[PDB]
RNA sequence: CCUCCUAAAGAGUAACGGAGGAGCACGAAGGUUGGCUAAUCCUGGUCGGACAUCAGGAGGUUAGUGCAAUGGCAUAAGCCA
RNA sequence: AAUAUGCCAC
RNA sequence: CGCGGGGUGGAGCAGCCUGGUAGCUCGUCGGGCUCAUAACCCGAAGAUCGUCGGUUCAAAUCCGGCCCCCGCAACCA
RNA sequence: CCAGGGCUACACACGUGCUACAAUGGCGCAUACAAAGAGAAGCGACCUCGCGAGAGCAAGCGGACCUCAUAAAGUGCGUCGUAGUCCGGAUUGGAGUCUGCAACUCGACUCCAUGAAGUCGGAAUCGCUAGUAAUCGUGGAUCAGAAUGCCACGGUGAAUAC
């Protein structure tokens, strides 16, 4: 119930709780759990700590958690550095992937400023 | 009083002047046309049916085409009228859209250079 | 006492080697560890100082003093006498019990691990180091975790100068970076 | 982006010129409108106006850059912000 | 009514002279026994900062004295039990 | 039950 | 000049006399109803308290002055 | 006439839509039922490869013949069990496919990862009385590529009108 250094769920099936881990979703859980030889609807209080650790083992292929994290921030901090238009957007808190700021773009610039 | 007290409409202290682009676009020499009008306004004779208050505190300065119809847009701010927008229009009654845009025009710089105008100016 | 035999066999003479000592007394030992959490919202919920109290109660295997207000501060609303705070101070016995617990199982169940400062030593020879989750300690259990409690960790050492209190706390494997 | 069977696109006009500055040494700025460019592996230390609709802004080309438009790190656009 | 100065190195000494306070508090803030020592700053440290708790150092009583000011106070009259 | 006003040639 | 007060959002007022935090109305802004405006309806922001310096762990509040605004008094010859 | 840029800018405000806020649902597996349209530097089978966008060879067809092109909602079983959740999909990182001289400004799409706001929305306000509303998919024009728009097509299918 400890994946790459992290708590993972034990009331819910194997795939829905490998889902926890930062860098895991749907298709990288089955993947995991096929690779494995794990159910995918076993829930994580009921498997042997052989499983888990295969389980371990299985995740520490991925690139997960704190390593992920960093290698997102790392590609985030040279587009800033960079400064090329990614970067200034970045910098700016703007959309990224050309769309329109004349209106909505509510999740980059946040909500509401009046003035 | 000093021939010039008028102020154009900028956006921010230094927002490049909302009004002056929006007055080079007026065609030809209404331009030097509406300025000896803002020169009679601070006469204090220029002419009857040329001004009108619309609505609100918006003064619409006229000049020609059909009928007094190189439109301006201004209010005044103390001594120093504030120029808003300057527009040609063809029907008689500057259109809505074109009243409102002055409003906020207004609204815009009251809360920029200021609600009331200078203790001495 | 694994780690104080370790120490009293193999760390002394690393450092009589590495130091060129002339008294074996010069060599550094570990006076104290300090456990603190300052649970600055028990002035909300009194309850909640217990509450770390009891943590901390868990993770030491001791229970803890509860330290209060030296002055009366207005910027954070405390009065003189306001319990704001919860230490344990460990020596000899349980000192050396929970510093090898600490090296060798807290540290590795820390999120993102990847090595303790060494700038951390206050210019004499201590080593304070900040924990920010009380469920890195398996004592405390992981499903009754109300809240994020933290602690800061004070190895307080003889040494005189940070050189000398770093190669003692490195010659104990301690992770640094 | 472009499909990797294609390869990277170089223009031809931009290619010339940075191959012979570069064989040839530093030399002025690479006054260039190709922002449509890639920056190739030989592009670095070479200080390169690429235009933006009305300057040409320079840019001087480090390995980072590598596999990047230079129309990029020209900017097309002016902005300061409404009512600062 | 209390404290300092004027007040002229014993006491005392006036002015519609210059500055401040009191009309209480406490069953413990009293007695005794045992114990302890401050302000401030710097360094390091989870949330947590200029100021919260932790650790070390410099410092030296620049703190404290239930309330004014003076005189005291380390043997403590200051702080715990 | 309350329901004020409408200036720019035509 | 003496004595009693007062300085609080853009305006008018509370709060403060019992030091632990600043509200009301109008106004302003945004939207709504209207062909449009007014009225109206629905949301929001706004003052860190005249000012200096103290006290206090904490000052709009307590204190001392200083600045300006009112009120009473400035008499007997 | 030409190359670059802009029409794609963003403190904000309004209109018209799309997807949601879940269990009348989500996901997985199997499976039934359509109409209408398009097509010749065009639609592109079958087969092989790719996890998928798609790639290779390549028939057939200006067509009631071939392709687009397995309709989806629906039904059967399992699962989730009311949680900001296997809801929801914005945003962003990496890797890629296709078109096009060229995808940085400024394309669509795919894989992996991230997983936001949102728990039914104030005053106010709109559409609709039938196969209509609601809901589910399909096609076309424009077009090298580029629909949640527009124009059509069918599937399921009500309440109410004193
Ligand atoms: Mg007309
Ligand atoms: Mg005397
Ligand atoms: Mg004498
Ligand atoms: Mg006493
Ligand atoms: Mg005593
Ligand atoms: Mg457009
Ligand atoms: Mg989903
Ligand atoms: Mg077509
Ligand atoms: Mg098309
Ligand atoms: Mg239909
Ligand atoms: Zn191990």
């Amino acid at each position: 119930a400890r994946i790459a250094g992290i708590n993972i769920p034990d009331h819910k099936h194997a795939v829905i709780a490998l889902t926890s881990i930062y860098g895991v979703g749907k298709t990288r859980s089955k993947a995991i759990l096929a690779a494995a030889g794990i159910a995918e609807d076993v829930k994580i209080s009921e498997l042997s700590e052989g499983q888990i650790d295969t389980l371990r083992d299985e995740v520490a292929k991925f690139v997960v958690e704190g390593d992920l994290r960093r290698e997102i921030s790392m590609s985030i901090k040279r587009l800033m550095d960079l400064g090329c238009y990614r970067g200034l957007r970045h910098r700016r808190g703007l959309p990224v992937r050309g769309q329109r700021t004349k209106t909505n773009a509510r999740t980059r610039k946040g909500p509401r400023k009046p003035i | 009083a000093a021939m010039g007290t008028w102020k154009f409409f900028r956006a921010s202290v230094d927002g490049r002047p909302v009004f002056k682009k929006e007055f080079d676009k007026l065609p030809d020499q209404a331009r030097a046309a509406l300025i000896v009008l803002m020169q009679r306004y601070l006469v204090g004779d220029l002419a009857a049916g040329s001004i009108k208050p619309i609505r609100g505190d918006i003064l619409e300065l006229r000049w020609h085409e059909a009928n007094n119809h190189f439109r301006v847009l201004f209010f005044r701010w103390g001594q120093h009228p504030v120029a808003l927008t300057a527009f040609y229009a063809n029907q008689q009654k500057t259109p809505k859209t074109k009243i409102e845009t002055a409003l906020d025009r207004q609204k815009i710089w009251k809360r920029a250079f200021g609600d009331t105008p200078p203790i001495l100016e | 006492a694994k780690l104080h035999d370790y120490y009293k066999d193999e760390v002394v003479k690393k450092l009589m080697t590495e130091f060129n000592y002339n008294s074996v007394m010069q060599v550094p030992r570990v006076e104290k560890i300090t456990l603190n959490m300052g649970v600055g919202e028990a002035i909300a919920d009194k309850k909640l100082l217990d509450n770390a109290a009891a943590d901390l109660a868990a993770i030491s295997g001791q229970k803890p003093l509860i330290t209060k207000a030296r002055k009366s501060v207005a910027g954070f609303k405390i009065r003189q006498g306001y319990p704001i705070g919860c230490k344990v101070t460990l020596r000899g016995e349980r000192m050396w019990e929970f510093f090898e617990r600490l090296i060798t199982i807290a540290v590795p169940r820390i999120r993102d691990f990847r090595g303790l400062s060494a700038k951390s030593f206050d210019g004499r020879g201590n080593y304070s180091m900040g924990v920010r989750e009380q469920i890195i300690f398996p004592e405390i259990d992981y499903d009754k975790v109300d809240r994020v409690r933290g602690l800061d960790i004070t190895i307080t050492t003889t040494a005189k100068s940070d050189e000398e209190g770093r190669a003692l706390l490195a010659a104990f494997d301690f992770p640094f970076r | 982006p472009r499909s990797l069977k294609k390869g990277p696109f170089i223009d031809l006009h931009l290619l010339k010129k940075v191959e012979k500055a570069v064989e040839s040494g530093d030399k002025k700025p690479l006054r260039t409108w190709s922002r449509r460019s890639t920056i190739f592996p030989n592009m670095i230390g070479l200080t390169i106006a690429v235009h933006n609709g009305r300057q040409h802004v320079p840019v001087f080309v480090t390995d980072e850059m590598v596999g990047h438009k230079l129309g990029e790190f020209a900017p097309t656009r002016t902005y300061r912000g409404h009512a600062a």
